Formats: C-alpha cells, structure tokens, sequence
C-alpha cells in the first residue's frame, strides 16, 4: 500500500529545506 | 474583504517602509528549551523576565547565514515578520542580533508543529485538513495582496496554537516582489513544477504547495514522495496524481485545480483569483469570516499541561548561546 511505502521511506522526518 | 486587505496593506507598508530594529536584548530572556532546530540556526522556549511572557526565540547565526547565501533571505523575513499582522501567522514581538547571532521573538504556540500530530495520528480527516486548510487560504490571501510570496510551506512549518488554530511560521523564504522571481527554494514535496523547471514563478507556487499540504493531511503521506529528492521531482512534473479511495469527489477536483501545472488553469492563479478555491464546493461548508474570527471549533486542541509547556514538541539537544567578543557580518546584517 501507499501509507506502507511511505513509512518505509526515508523521508517521513522533518524534511530540510532545499536551497543551491 | 477587498475593504479589509487595502486597510491592511496600509498598515504593512508603513511598517515595511521604516522596520522596527533593536527591540530587544539577549538578557531580557530566559532560555528554556530548544524547540526545533536548522541549518543556520535553531527556535528556543524562552520567558520574557520583564513580563514572564513565554516566546519563540529563533537565534540565527550570522557566519552560517553566510555560509549558506540566506542574507538576503535572513533581512527579508525579519523585515516582512515585523511588518505582518494576521491571526494565523506567528506575531514577531521583538528582534535584535549580538556579535554572533540574530534574533527574532515570536508567539509561542505550545500546541506543536502540525507534522507532529499529523505524523502520530496518521491522517486528518476531510473535515479536520480543511478546517486547517482554510486558514492558510486566508493567510495567503493576506500574503499575497502585500505582493508578499510565502514559498516554504509545509506540516513542519505550521506551528498549532492554545485554541487548536493555525499559526505559519518561518518566513526565511518570503519575500516582497511584485512580478517573477527565481530563487531554487523550499522542500522538494511541495516545489512547484515551475520551481523545479527553473522558469521564474509567482505567488502561484504557494497555491501549488496548498494543494500538497491538504493532500498530505488528508492522505496522511504527500502525493510526490521518494527516497531521494530527484525521484520527488520527476513525480511532480511528471503530470499525475493518485488520490487514495477514501479521497471525496470534492477534494479529489480541489486537488486536481490546485496541483495543475498549467499556470491557466491553476486555481487561485486565475482572473477570479482566491476566490476559486474559497468559493469550491470541498469549502461549501467553511465559513471563512468564522475562521478568521476563530469562532469555529477547532477539531483537535492541544493538551494544557501549562504556561511553557513544551510536550508537544520533540526533545532536541540543548546547546550553548555563544556570543563572540568580536562582531560577525556587521555589514552584512547592518539593516537587521
Ligand atoms: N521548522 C519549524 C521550526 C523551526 C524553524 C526554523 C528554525 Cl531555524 C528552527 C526551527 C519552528 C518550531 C517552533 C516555532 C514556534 C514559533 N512559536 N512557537 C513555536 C517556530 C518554528
């Protein structure tokens, strides 16, 4: 399921901002 | 409304045209706790002495500022914070930089960051996201009629209040331009094609990020997702998303009008503007001047253990407030 991949994932932390 | 934002640009401008400088100091302050942290800084619980008030403190430091190309950025946030005025948004109370740092004094919201919540509980409910979601509409309808582009929302920038309502915060990205502007910034999730594509965008792509943020809540995981950023961008300008089967028809349509890339055809981008998304059937039972007003009941409110309560905030590591006996990027920051 999605919901699974998406704890799986590596990124249901706090994400960082992205810049340059 | 119309009535209501001309006022308030008034007010704005006033304030955007003569900033408010070196409000405060350092030692008025009791350090508590750490309530987040960043690249180039980090956000503390901290009780004004004079009053036993309890604030936000961002603490910035100047050479990591640098470091990352976020000067410019870093005076835009604290010029436009000092300048806003709006329920939803986290009221700047004060601000002033020492030798190493800047500061900036905000409302302390103990209810925590919406990603907290959103992360433990799972999903919101239609009724729960949209209660949210309506505030941000409202808050980038105030945003952008002060020519003002918001460019950083998300769940971890969304800080929950006493009452349970919304309050934006971290403003690094904002910034005051009538017309395009180019900068590569923001959380890969919620980046616009436009964005990514390195067109020069406006105050579009904060709509774009509304309709990533109320699938998020709704969904309980973002429509783009992957293990690494590149993989997000190929999904998003890819030109297709998947709504989960318990998604209403109303919001599956929001959602299609709100992530389009299409520039004509995104909602909130068109002739008739905010009014698109206001006037949408998934808002039919929102009642906007309630919840501005706040006379709404909130769906979820935070538990009162408190005054400086900080258990719906995760535990960082506490580290020192360390001011050098020189003065860092004086020039650099000299309108701060
Ligand atoms: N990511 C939100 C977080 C934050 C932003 C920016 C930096 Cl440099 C560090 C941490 C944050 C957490 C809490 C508050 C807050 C404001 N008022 N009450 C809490 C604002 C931002």
């Amino acid at each position: 399921t999605t919901y699974a991949d998406f704890i799986a994932s590596g990124r249901t932390g706090r994400r960082n901002a992205i810049h340059d | 409304v119309k009535e209501f934002l001309a006022k308030a640009k008034e007010d704005f401008l006033k304030k955007w045209e003569n900033p408010a400088q070196n409000t405060a100091h350092l030692d008025q302050f009791e350090r508590i706790k750490t309530l987040g942290t960043g690249s180039f800084g980090r956000v503390m619980l901290v009780k004004h002495m004079e009053t036993g008030n309890h604030y936000a403190m961002k603490i910035l430091d100047k050479q990591k500022v640098v470091k990352l190309k976020q000067i410019e950025h870093t005076l835009n946030e604290k010029r436009i914070l000092q300048a806003v005025n709006f329920p939803f948004l986290t009221k700047l109370e004060f601000s002033f930089k020492d030798n190493s740092n800047l500061y900036m004094v905000m409302e302390y919201a103990p209810g925590g960051e919406m990603f907290s919540h959103l992360r433990r509980i799972g999903r919101f409910s239609e009724p729960h996201a949209r209660f949210y979601a309506a505030q941000i509409v409202l808050t980038f309808e105030y945003l952008h009629s002060l020519d003002l582009i918001y460019r950083d929302l998300k769940p971890e920038n969304l800080m929950i209040d006493q009452q349970g309502y919304i309050k934006v915060t971290d403003f690094g990205f904002a910034k005051r331009v009538k017309g395009r502007t180019w900068t590569l910034c923001g959380t890969p999730e919620y980046l616009a094609p436009e964005i990514i594509l390195s067109k020069g965008y406006n105050k579009a792509v904060d709509w774009w990020a509304l309709g990533v943020l109320i699938y998020e809540m709704a969904a309980g995981y973002p429509p783009f997702f992957a293990d690494q950023p590149i993989q997000i961008y190929e999904k998003i300008v890819s030109g297709k998303v998947r709504f989960p089967s318990h998604f209403s028809s109303d919001l599956k349509d929001l959602l299609r009008n709100l992530l389009q890339v299409d520039l004509t055809k995104r909602f909130g981008n068109l002739k008739n503007g905010v009014n698109d998304i206001k006037n949408h059937k998934w808002f039919a039972t929102t009642d906007w001047i309630a919840i501005y007003q706040r006379k709404v009941e909130a769906p979820f409110i935070p538990k009162f253990k408190g005054p400086g309560d900080t258990s719906n905030f995760d535990d960082y590591e506490e580290e020192e407030i360390r001011v050098s006996i020189n003065e860092k990027c004086g020039k650099e920051f000299s309108e701060f």
